[PDB]
């Protein structure tokens, strides 16, 4: 258990025997309750999950954003945009940082009509234990972290999650470089113990179970035992804000946020990829389904990258 | 007299004295002259700073190269560029022309590097002041800590951008630094951590303290160091540029500080005449005579 | 002999106090995941303990 299969593949919510009228609409006129503020409010909360934005409101500028923070664009034709909210698209918005009661009061603030009990139930299973911890590995030390205590005593709560803690501590610094003795400013917010090296592969199903499934981050810059190949991006290599931002988004905490990057065809999906393997300066193994790839990475990595010859390998 | 040292509490250890006075003042303004900025964070998302012993590491060396450049075509007039040593301004020039960056940075502006000779002093900074004038633009680099730094203020068009190219630590010399600082640990009781911020603090506000001479004056200022980022450096900065240094421009990306730059210039770069200095910052003796000066200037101090 | 007393002097305490702050947060750890106290204040428990121990 570890895709989290309740949201994305149970779907609580998606509606059974609708009432769809003789035009074949479906009348959620009334499943979702009038609201006022018909004018100054640019959302429509449909109950199967679908969102519909005014690109000429005047706050379209904050909702859309919010949408697109929040939920799965589906159109965006020039005056109305349509959206989706699904399981992977709630918790993306979770692991963002933003609070089940944030997302749901300014959506009932911006939708025209009343949220639907529906999806607000859809929400809170998506955001309650969608990633309010997360999995820290650095200096190889598997370190398990929430942002709020309250989440971590109870998950530390269950037995074999107790048989996972490692009692361990971890040291500062010296003089010749006491920036890591001062790494223990901001330990506010910051709880975090570690967890037997061979435990995490069992222990990931058990907190996944348990509904904590964890946000994995790699610390590659202070991890020092898996050495580096000075790997370094050419100066031919230019990052476009998309491709800067997307890689904000990846490791704007300092550790490679692990996760899916969705970048559309035509995109320099290859230097974002190559940046963020200069970035690790790791040993980093590609995927692909054809030789056709991996000869086309490699080309690609010699054009924006350091690397050898001796060093890529197909 | 001068608003360069912080924090204040320290020199009365150091100089085992005290003060009957030990007070700061803010700079009162209608329209802001300073935007200090940590611009800490690299596009590629390395952390830009020397945290490395100055140990060679080409990553932040490239996204030093990187924000140069671009910002060498934002700033107008001419630039003031600061190293933490000599050997590390060296090493990062030749990295920058073998890279080619340096050859974008000279279409950018004129290039003046700064060395030992006073023959060179002085022609960088003969060229440098007339080339910031002339058709051209200019862009003197040099250390955070040689005398060009102390000889050569950055007044009006001179250095309109100063940038402090990682946090300005002497490692060599360690015995001698060591031996003050161990005297310091035992006759003042001074931690040589908190110490060596402060020293390097007071460089990094002596570059910043010099680019600003006159209300019709202004400064961009970039440190390009993640340590800036910690509330006790940053805490260690003088109160009155702090008051500017808000907490949205830390650790920014370089596309944020060009960006927030090009609106900074925007808003500054607009008319502003002397009569329109008669509404904030500046007292006629009309508001002399008025008891207002009297009361609104108390707030205007600062104490440490 | 004041020089080799003081560094030794020096480092002993550092070293003490920095792992034993770490030991009372691995008790304080210890405690979030076996105890029943209050979640809201055992951090402030633990930075009380910790704080008088550093003043």
């Amino acid at each position: 258990p570890q895709e989290a299969v309740p949201s994305a593949a149970g779907k609580q919510v998606d509606e059974s025997g609708t009432k769809v009228d003789e035009y074949g609409a479906k009348d959620y006129r009334l499943q979702m309750p009038l609201k006022d503020d018909h004018t100054s409010r640019p959302l429509w909360v449909a109950p199967d999950g679908h969102i519909f934005l005014e690109a000429f409101s005047p706050v379209y500028k904050y909702a859309q954003d919010f949408l697109v923070a929040i939920a799965e664009p589906v159109c965006r034709p020039t005056h109305v945009h349509e959206y989706k909210l699904t399981a992977y698209s709630l918790y993306a918005a979770v692991s963002v940082g933003l609070q089940t009661s944030d997302i749901t009061e300014y959506l009932r603030k911006l939708s025209k009509t009343g949220v639907p009990d529906g999806i607000m139930q859809f929400i809170k299973l998506c955001t309650v234990s969608y990633g309010k911890v997360k999995l820290v590995l650095k200096h190889n030390r598997y370190f398990v972290e929430s942002c709020h205590p309250d989440v971590i005593q109870h998950l530390l709560q269950d037995p074999v999650i107790r048989e996972c803690r490692l009692r361990n501590s971890e040291l500062f610094d010296f003089y010749e470089q006491m920036d890591k003795d001062e790494e223990e400013e901001e330990e506010t917010q910051t709880v975090s113990f570690e967890v037997k090296q061979e435990m995490i592969e069992e222990l990931q199903k058990r907190c996944i179970h348990l509904e904590y499934p964890l946000l994995a981050e790699y610390d590659f810059r202070n991890d020092s035992v898996n050495p580096d190949i000075n790997i370094d991006l050419k100066p031919t290599a230019v990052l476009r804000p998309y491709q800067e931002k997307s890689l904000r988004k990846m490791f704007g905490n300092g550790r490679a946020r692990s996760g899916v990057i969705v970048l559309p065809c035509g995109a320099g999906k290859s230097l974002v990829g190559v940046t963020a393997a200069c970035t690790v300066r790791k040993r980093c193994l590609v995927l692909g389904n054809s030789a056709v790839s991996v000869e086309q990475w490699k080309a690609q990595f010699k054009m924006w990258s350091t690397i050898d010859d001796s060093q890529i390998c197909r | 007299t001068s608003g360069t040292l912080s924090p204040l509490d320290i020199y009365p250890k150091i100089l085992d004295f005290h003060p009957v006075t030990m007070a700061t003042f803010t700079m009162t303004l209608a329209r802001v002259c300073l935007c200090p900025m940590i611009i800490g964070r690299g596009n590629d998302q390395v952390a830009i700073s020397s945290k490395f012993e100055t140990r060679e590491d080409i990553a932040v060396i490239r996204n030093y190269g990187n924000l140069l450049l671009e910002m060498s075509a934002v700033v107008p007039d001419g630039i003031v560029a600061f190293f933490t040593s000599y050997q590390y301004m060296e090493s990062t020039v030749a990295s920058w022309y073998e890279q080619g960056i340096l050859e974008n940075i000279q279409r950018n502006k004129l290039l003046f590097i700064e060395t030992q000779d006073g023959a060179e002093t002085s022609v960088a900074l003969e060229k440098y002041q007339e080339a910031c004038e002339n058709g051209r633009g200019a862009i003197l680099l040099s250390v955070a800590r040689g005398k060009v730094s102390e000889g050569i203020d950055f007044v009006h068009h001179y250095g309109r951008a100063v940038i402090m190219f990682g946090v300005p630590y002497v490692y060599t010399q360690s015995r001698i630094l060591k031996a003050r600082l161990e005297y310091l640990r035992d006759q003042f009781q001074i931690r040589e951590n908190d110490f060596l911020t402060f020293d390097a603090m007071r460089h990094a506000a002596q570059c910043v303290g010099r680019a600003i001479r006159g209300k019709t004056d202004y400064g961009l200022m970039v440190f390009a160091d993640k340590r800036f980022a910690r509330g006790d450096k940053r805490g260690k900065l003088p109160r009155w540029i702090q008051e500017h240094l808000t907490d949205a421009n830390l650790n920014l990306t370089v596309d944020e500080g060009v960006q927030v730059a090009k609106y900074f210039l925007r808003q500054m770069a607009q008319p502003f005449h002397r009569e329109d200095q008669l509404g904030l910052s500046l007292l006629s003796l009309e508001q002399l005579e008025s008891e207002e000066t009297l009361k609104r200037i108390e707030q205007i101090a600062q104490q440490l | 002999q004041e020089n080799e007393q003081r560094r030794l002097f020096i480092q002993k305490e550092e070293q003490l106090q920095q792992i034993l702050k770490r030991k009372n947060k691995q008790a304080f750890l210890d405690e979030l995941e076996s105890s029943d106290l209050p979640v809201a204040l055992l951090l402030a428990q633990h930075k009380d303990r910790s704080t008088q121990l550093e003043m």
